[PDB]
């Protein structure tokens, strides 16, 4: 992204939290801020230095310094659970707006729980069909925001990756999964593969190796 | 007061075309600049194009990945905004939003000046570009390798959703997780199910995952054995 935001943040009821977007173009431009709840239309919360649309709660405020734009919620309420996006003019000056990648805000309503991660290698049956999938299963975590990264022999793997957005389990914790697609030759030619799962900045890593 | 309702979403094959409509009410449509914004399944928000009001030039602008393929138009007499999408690519799969846009100024000294905010939005409509047709899954075992072991089943390359997974015909529910499916660029889906079992039970208890894909009339069982 041209504007970078953290994937997720949490806050206890009534406390203050700040969501920040960073980018070189914010040194020269102001940003606008949006809330999007699951399945709902986005709402404009704030723009510039002091513009809050009618109907937006007073606890939402925007600010800017250096290469950062921030949205501060002063007294988080349960209804503030949502994705939050910043937007600003394209760094090129072009007549175009760009968006950050979004920050999932969780207003804590149960205890935090770390992801349980299990990484499976390709099955012998799948390899016999001349395919290979590594399967990274991530369960029982809260808040429901994680980032997943893959590596092989210390090098990030970007191609062949598909990762689900977290979804709530019947036990009210979250689950997610990530898949790395490889040829059988690729699988066998590297020493080890890893799935790294980051939850509020804390990384859990599992590794598998051919044989 | 303001409402925007996008419609027209659907499944279309690559190379095909689709027209979206956005019906607007609660504001003076003829005065409004309007935009389309989209969100691909995992990757945030992306401006698609805009049309100015008729009192202004009524002209259009488009994002680079979309120029030459998408056309934006408006019928003020029906308070409707359109997005004609032609020569669609897998890359165009996304939720498509209609938005009323506004302008404000910051302290950038460039030209033309002005920030654009998205003052009102619709809920969006899903567009899926895929060459997939109904297809049953292939099922692979995920073999077990504090006194407990995880085993599972990989349910690969099916269409459409959903698949149902049980263990031991429903007798095993404790410690089961069946995960949301992933949508591949092929348009096909894959999902996994895992169960955590006592390690002492491996090789005396049989674990079978039962996979049901109703659109393809597929009902397949797979035994998951230790390595
Ligand atoms: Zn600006
Ligand atoms: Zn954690």
């Amino acid at each position: 992204y041209e504007l970078t935001q953290e994937t997720g943040v949490s806050v206890a009821l009534g406390r203050t939290v700040t969501i920040t977007c960073r980018g070189d173009s914010l040194r020269s431009h102001y940003a606008s801020w949006y809330q999007k709840k699951p399945g709902q239309a986005p709402i404009l919360l704030f723009y510039g230095k002091n513009n809050r649309p009618s109907g937006v709660p007073d606890r939402f405020s925007g600010s800017a310094s250096g290469n950062r734009a921030s949205l501060t919620i002063s007294g988080a309420q349960a209804e503030d659970d949502a994705e939050y996006y910043c937007s600003s003019r394209d760094k090129s000056g072009s007549r175009l707006s760009v968006f950050g990648g979004g920050t999932k805000l969780t207003v804590l309503s149960q205890p935090k729980a770390a992801p349980s991660v299990t990484l499976f290698p390709p099955s012998s049956e799948e390899l016999q069909a001349n395919k290979a999938t590594l399967v990274c299963l991530i369960s029982d975590f809260y808040p429901g925001a994680v980032t997943v990264a893959w590596k092989a022999d210390s090098s990030p793997v970007k191609a062949g990756v598909e990762t689900t957005t977290p979804s709530k389990q019947s036990n009210n914790k979250y689950a997610a999964s990530s898949y790395l697609s490889l040829t059988p030759e690729q699988w066998k030619s590297h020493r080890s593969y890893s799935c790294q799962v980051t939850h509020e900045g804390s990384t859990v890593e599992k590794t598998v190796a051919p044989t | 007061e303001v409402q925007l309702v996008e419609s027209g979403g659907g499944l279309v094959k690559p190379g095909g075309s689709l027209r979206l409509s956005c019906a607007a009410s609660g504001f003076t449509f003829s005065n409004a600049w309007m935009s389309w914004v989209r969100q691909a399944p995992g990757k945030g928000l992306e401006w698609v194009g805009r049309i100015k009001s008729k009192t202004d030039g009524g002209t259009t602008d488009y994002a680079a990945p979309v120029k030459g393929r998408f056309t934006i138009s408006r019928d003020d007499s029906k308070n409707t905004l359109y997005l004609q999408m032609n020569s669609l690519k897998t890359e165009d799969t996304a939720v498509y939003y209609c938005a009323r846009t506004g302008k404000y100024y910051d302290f950038w000294s460039g030209y033309p000046p002005g920030e654009e905010y998205f003052q009102d939005w619709g809920r969006g409509t899903l567009v899926t570009v895929s060459s997939a047709s109904t297809k049953g899954p292939s099922v692979f075992p995920l073999a077990p390798s504090g006194g407990t072991a995880a085993l599972g089943c990989l349910v690969k390359d099916y269409f459409p959703e959903p698949v149902t997974v049980s263990w031991n015909s429903g007798a095993l529910t404790s410690g089961v997780h069946t995960f949301p499916a992933v949508l591949q660029s092929s348009g096909l889906y894959s999902l996994s199910s895992v169960v955590t079992v006592p390690s002492s039970s491996l090789g005396t208890q049989t674990y079978i995952c039962n996979v049901n894909h109703k659109p393809s009339n597929t009902k397949v069982d797979k035994r998951v054995e230790p390595k």
